[PDB]
């Protein structure tokens, strides 16, 4: 029982053709904020 | 005049979620494609 | 012919219709007494 | 990332879970060119590679290197699982 | 953000474990496990027993193995 | 893996899905034969 | 106390509510540890 990481969160300091879709993709490999 | 075997040909047409983004001979068998034009 | 179905653990002797387990001593009811297997 | 190895030219890192039958369970991390190659390293360079038929491998998953620091993988096999 | 570290450890009383981090030095590769691992509230249970670096030119080999058998339980 | 629900005390071999209990032996069907524990 | 109703033949360990049988050894689960019968 353990976690293989699915995502990493980086800053902006620590760093067109056609689009398949017009709205962004909420991935399931990402936590979401809970109100 | 269309038989039910012919409406199924008209039913099996392409319907696309969309986008988001003369009969001439060939002398040669070479084709260049550019943005979906042959 | 007599079928024992359940095994009951206890430090003292349980019913004659079940098998007794205590510390590794398998004891069941045969020939009127608690016969240990080993 | 292009070091010159077999699977497309890069290095592939793997997690393995398995179950040694008659013995127990465990984890194994390996650099291996294939998932079939990963279970072939358990049967060749494991602890029980002599009797290599005991290994019942249940999961072979990749490890992907993130662009920054972070814990990539973890697999605890607890005593109550065994 | 430099190089990859495979660590064999042992959670005390609960079981053995395998890990893989990315850090600059093995004091940071052990720090990343005790602070982000699943025993984050019991990080003193982590008894790291082997750390080795991921060196690429073999790229065919085991890097950790830790079997919990029926006689360690 | 092979569940044995009951234990049958008899001088005769009950069934491959039972535990044969004689006087001081516990026999069960394994590798095609009754293997005694003790 | 704890009444067990089954016996299992496997090289692996069964659940805690069954008797482990393997090739001539007998085990059962008390106080968190598979206690052998012999």
């Amino acid at each position: 029982a353990g976690k293989l990481g699915k995502f990493q969160m980086l800053g902006f300091q620590h760093w067109a053709p056609q689009k398949a879709t017009n709205l962004m993709v909420q991935l399931l490999a990402f936590y979401r904020g809970k109100s | 005049v269309l038989s039910p075997k012919d409406i199924k040909y008209i039913e099996t047409m392409p319907d696309y979620i969309g986008q988001g983004a003369v009969n001439q001979n060939m002398i040669g068998d070479e084709i260049t494609v550019r943005d979906g034009t042959y | 012919m007599k079928t024992l179905r359940t095994l009951k653990i206890s430090p003292n002797a349980p019913d004659i219709n079940s098998v007794w387990l205590y510390k590794g001593t398998m004891k069941y009811f045969n020939n009127g007494e608690w016969e240990t297997i080993g | 990332v292009d070091v010159g190895c077999a699977p497309d030219g890069a290095m592939q890192l793997w997690v393995m879970e398995y179950e040694v039958t008659g013995i127990g369970k465990g984890c194994a991390m390996c650099k291996a060119i294939n998932p079939q190659q990963a279970e072939m390293l358990l049967k060749s360079n494991g602890i029980y590679n002599g009797s290599s038929y005991l290994y019942k491998v249940t999961r072979i998953e990749q490890v992907i290197v993130p662009p920054c620091n972070g814990l990539m993988a973890e697999q605890v096999v607890t005593y109550k699982d065994v």
